């Protein structure tokens, strides 16, 4: 896996060049915003149980068919697997944030997930909606202005929103 | 590729955990150290050509036979001397890579992996590259923790060659 | 036991390497964060008794049935109320342990391991201990990064209970 | 494994007590000296190859019998194993320094080493001498006054010397 | 799914053997017991609604806070009380399933697997469902080996909740 | 795997219903015929070696090409594999009878057998004929009227014949 | 492992004799009491959770030192292991009852248990007391006269009591 | 040793479970079948000598060469005929063992394990022992389920010899 | 298929080595022995029919019951006697195969693999084929190392039958 | 795997025939030329390191793009893998020579190599050229007339050349 | 230790077989080759000192810097030149060992295992020892298959150094 | 493992000496007697089944108690294990002969055999007697003068007898 710093090195190596001044100054801005990145990871991770549970409640409240007899979170074995999937999807979104790159989300989580749900018979549309609900919950908690040194974090939230969309798209 | 951020992620992922405050502390120390790492990296990059020409000569000084002895593995031809400078350039370029990415990952992946396999096949003496990296260490002209950073990754190369 | 220093050592040892600059950065971030961790730890330790008495009541407020209902698992006897305060005291003591050792290791080893096995056997509702830990979070009376530290390990407990 | 901070927690837990003021102030001094600890680890680790090689040269120069035909670093297989042992012993001494506790040196390296050499037929006296030579090499490099912010590090060197003695004693 | 007939087949198949007289005896005991199992199953199925309404109330009696306290996990709304009766209905339906299939297989597959994962996430107290299953046990109104059958699978659920 | 009793439970659960009176009375008839089922399994299993051997003799007597040099039961390694296959096919037919359901025959034995023989180069037509010969041998022995309490077992033999046909069809 | 029927066969084989009339008549009495044996196993197994929990409550109520900080069911990891041990000890006592022989209790559970607790530092005296409390709980439930066809079961309870004593003795 | 009671215990123990009603049904079928098994066992034991003398002759009838041909593996000496009757006696004794223990366990452990290794080494034709066991099957003189029992274990031997 | 050349290649390949002088010596010994192996092979091939007719009779002589006794496994029909000669022909053909390929590989692959499985199923006495191979051994009419070769592979078959 | 002697046996068995006089006389000529075969294997194997190295030097000297930054023997990890591949390809060509049959080259080395390089992104054209250069080096050394009993070995070199071409074709 | 006799034994033992004619052929080729191997071994042993003095100089000729340059790894002192001759003596002694034992086993065990670990640590150039072994190859003064033998093991060393 | 040639090399290396003329001439005599060695291995191996069987017959004929009910080759499982042991003991005696050294017999077979039989309860006295009977059978067959080039092989038989005695002593 890579991060924001390891990707630029890899792309620079493929050309066989030293880093330019416009690449050092870009990566130096990455470090300065590092504090904002750590708070966002800390805040979201600190409310993991709730973001998963609340998103699941709303999902099954909107699509009762999922938990009806026969349908794909009926029985505790399938319900638990669903709660686990949601928890896992969230776990790898937080991994991506800290690194500032989706390589770990792509390689470990997303790639070969759509094909899994198809073989199982799991609505990928329903999964993506569960991801989207976790997104709104995660963003609001992360960018909650109470009890932190005030400052703009608009760019960082789009990046966070990027990873959540990316997972939804991957199984939609 | 090995970095504090990838290690922190690898540490958690192996045990199926979300990241804890344990891992978050590590990455802060990384961002905190970047200041001195970025300084050492940009400084070597700027004075790169002078260091490569300087190091290459220090090799030919210490080992004069490398410029006289006949054979493709030696710097006794325009081809050989071009290959020498190129190789020295590679080492220095990897040292800056480690400072930017705040870990040994780049030098490990692009250089060290299969290093002893190349030197053995192509009859390249490890000590030639030690002497090259020794010159860079003494003459990079850095101070404070910037020098501590640069040298840490330089000596990591030297240890890999010994 | 899980700490940044033990992780850094475990990371290197698994791959048969000496420690690199990658691992050294992590431990600096740990020593750098200790300042706020030691502050949160000593502050909770000083105001420990008031927090345990406060949290215990917040439980009995939210769940009044725990003081009325007959049964050993409830706080409806002098024995029960002694067991309650003791348990709450344990949670708080583990939170300070994590701040001193700069990681989740203590709470993981002494508390979380086999937690769901105990609560299931002895009929202890997880939500009782959430409400306890919720009171501590709101009323520890810390500010800045000291509050960030304390709450990080408090929420880590809450997540383990949910 | 434990470190300086995890051991005090373990001993405090066994009694079931919160940390005293004399335990916080003691651990706070640990953090303040943390900079000196990191330099010592960095310096020794930066000269690993040399400390092992130079110690081996002197060892075999003092005890030629070790590398004579029959005797215990004759042949490259036994010589390499010896160089490896020395390298491993050093690796775990540096682990102990960073943590400020010998638990990892004891548990992983030392315990069940003397009994190994006895079964193999390896002079434990010769091993301890190789350890002692690495000690002097490691200390001089670590406490080398050139090119670092001046300050006393006498206490730290005794601790480092403690781990080296400890390994020598364990196989002597 | 676990039954005496599937166990008998699994026992032989694991060791690459045809079935022996050992396995055939087991299935006879199964067919011999079916008499009492079919009786208990049909009897509970007939008096199913009365048992679910009876059990649901026994819960609200013992734990009155579940009908007062605000929150989605409680039976303090028309939604909550619908969810409660549904869940109780599920337990009873699984008990009949085990009697028909002459083993724990149905309740194991459809209910027990991931049971502690659900109750933990959705804040459902195990003791609520014990009290539900306790009422069914006392008031199913069965006699002889029919009662022995029913209760065997009821207590198997209770043990899974404790 | 399932049996006659576990399949009805599974199909009932998917709808989320209790069993009807027409489902209990149907399963109660299953139990009453249980004695006839156990005799059929006991009788066939008691003559396993003979049913396999006699069917093989007739097969190779009708298709000599199979045991000619080059052709697919020439050499003892291929002949043994053939005798094993026949023995295995029979083993899982008897499993199905006792349970009153072909799920174990389907899941464990049949599924992915045709594709195996194609890769190996084994005539699936010849395999099915060997199955058919075991069928006639198995049925005659199972429904042999000497030395058992007289009673009709016509329905049970069709079921037994169903599993044998099913295996023939699966590789034909 | 063996049972009441397999042990007599083993001892008969070692002499190379057919069973006597006094051995068939003895084993025939075993079968007649089989109903009482199955109820005792069913009743005890049906109250497994309670017998373990109630015995643990009383144990720690009599020996508070066990759950004090430092002491051997302090922390949930050790407490859980203790609850597990008690549950396991009970599991193998019920195995022995159904078979009418302690071979499975001896081979799988008891043998090499005392030596385990010594290495761990677990009071074997405290373990045996926990076993004894489960004994009294198990016996009273098994021989509870309400809701069963009345009849003497005195002999069977001594046998059950034998296995419980046997486990206590093995770790006392 | 394989019995329904040991299988039932092995089934549960492999999955770390207490015994369920699934396993209890199996053992009832075992105790229920014992009636016919004990009858077949005691009947063969009583008429044991006559069956061994009868079976031994049926072998010598069908294969007359075994009494004429020279060699230790043949019954052409007083030693050979003693070894023959002994071996036949063993088979019958194992059949009673399986009826008493209600499973194949005894014959599997004491006879079948390494059977093909002995017959191959000592040049003993399997068909000799089939013909022996064929005589016992036809002439044990049992009726009802007692005959069903005896023959089940007799044919299990025959299958092991073929 | 097992030969000295395939073993030599297998020996090196397992350890990821090029072939050494160790392996080259082995193959020379193989080519050196071929002289006597080719002689034994061509000699048996030429006198093949006479040996098969001779061996087949030696069987019927020693075991006269095989030509009298009724049953498909016996040589008491034109079919049986055709099957007998065919089988004997196979054994001899495999012995020549081993001499040409200078190892047991052919007889191992085409004959021995699953040998005891066939003889057991089809009721073929191993001793019949020993007596067949015994006749070939005594009457092949070879001398010197040609006889040493032939007999080595003949006895290897006999050992596989015993 | 097979050799020159095992293949003829296999093809003879498939027809179920004894070897003819024209097959013994053909295999007898194989043995007589065995000395020439062993020298060729010995000579090529004795210069393994050089044939690989010299072929690699020329390859990268003709296609510099391979060792340029980005391109497929840049970095020591890819360069080493390339040197390994060349060494492995050579190892299995020498295996084939000694046996006089390409079955081991086909089964173990070649089959599923082209598909490997495609997934990796390795020029199969460049690999085949490296094989061809090893061919010329291997042949010249093997058929070097200095220091060996003079005699024709033209046929053997075509066979050797056959295996080298075969590997080039397999990845070209 | 690797020899044709140990390989032949290892080949059989891995597959749980007695030795076959396959393995016996290999050992004959070994005994057949011993003639030339014993000749090469005794010839090098007799002219050992002259070869070591000759080879040592050929090194100092080709690489004159090894006698001038300061450092323990070089032959620029009486100690260094003693270490050089000793090492060369070792190589030659191992070559005779392989001829006597008819395989690479001795040189593999006593020399090659951990070879690259020593040369890397003690800064010994592989090419020095190639040039040493190159002189021995050209000047051992052997003819016929004795020269084929000697050189086979000499080149095996050279390949291990490259 | 070692052979006659590898042991002398090992002992020479431990002193660090070249081989003397009295060591080459000794090993050259080893090669000259190599033909006699190969016949002895070939002859014994060619009658493996018989030597084991005949020795077993005599053993049980002398000690009937071994095959009596209870006693240590009663039942086919123990009888087969016994026949296997005898076969294995013989297998490693033949290995030793070909090599001319007992290292493989010692390392793989003998060492830790006596301690095995003690734990099992197998008479080591009876095992050694079975070995001794195989010795006499093996020697007579190996030194059988019919159908081989006449010549003395007295020394070789003592060596063969040495390995057989050695195994008897190891378990006696
Ligand atoms: C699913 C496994 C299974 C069970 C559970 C089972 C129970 C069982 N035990 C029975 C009787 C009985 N059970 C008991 C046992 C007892 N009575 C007492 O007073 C003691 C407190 C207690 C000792 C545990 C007695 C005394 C009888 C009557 C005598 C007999 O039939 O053996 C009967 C015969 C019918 C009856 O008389 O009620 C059955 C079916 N059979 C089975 O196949
Ligand atoms: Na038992």
């Amino acid at each position: 896996m890579l991060d924001a710093f390891a990707k630029v090195v890899a792309q620079a190596d493929a050309r066989g060049e030293f880093l330019t001044n416009a690449q050092f100054d870009a990566l130096s801005n990455l470090v300065k915003e590092g504090n904002k990145r750590l708070d966002a990871v800390n805040r979201i991770t600190s409310n993991a149980s709730t973001i998963v549970a609340n998103a699941a409640r709303a999902l099954f409240a909107e699509q009762p068919q999922l938990i009806q007899p026969g349908g794909n979170a009926y029985t505790n074995r399938r319900m638990a697997a669903c709660l686990r999937d949601m928890e896992i999807i969230l776990r790898y979104v937080t991994y991506a944030i800290l690194a500032g790159d989706s390589s770990v989300l792509d390689d470990r989580c997303l790639n070969g997930l759509r094909e899994t749900y198809q073989a199982l018979g799991t609505p990928g549309s329903s999964v993506a909606v569960a991801i989207q609900k976790m997104k709104d919950a995660a963003i609001a908690i992360a960018n909650d202005p109470n009890g932190i040194t005030p400052g703009d974090c608009s760019a960082l939230m789009s990046e966070i929103a990027g990873y959540f969309d990316r997972a939804a798209a991957a199984v939609a | 590729m090995k970095t504090p951020i990838t290690e922190a992620i690898a540490a958690a992922d192996t045990q199926g955990r979300f990241l804890s405050n344990t891992e978050l502390q590590a990455v802060d120390g990384r961002f905190k150290r970047a200041v001195a790492s970025m300084e050492a990296a940009r400084a070597l990059t700027n004075n790169a050509q002078s260091l490569i020409d300087g190091a290459a000569q220090a090799v030919y000084q210490k080992f004069p036979y490398t410029t006289t002895m006949q054979g493709s593995q030696y710097a006794s031809t325009p081809e050989g001397k071009a290959k020498c400078a190129r190789d020295i350039g590679y080492y220095l370029r990897m040292v800056t890579y480690c400072l930017v990415a705040g870990g040994t990952g780049p030098m490990d992946e692009y250089l060290i992996a299969g290093l002893s396999e190349i030197n053995s096949t192509f009859d390249l003496s490890p000590s030639w590259y030690i002497e090259a990296l020794k010159y860079i260490k003494a003459n990079h002209g850095l101070t404070g923790q910037a020098a501590v950073e640069a040298n840490a990754y330089i000596d990591y190369a030297i240890n890999a060659l010994s």
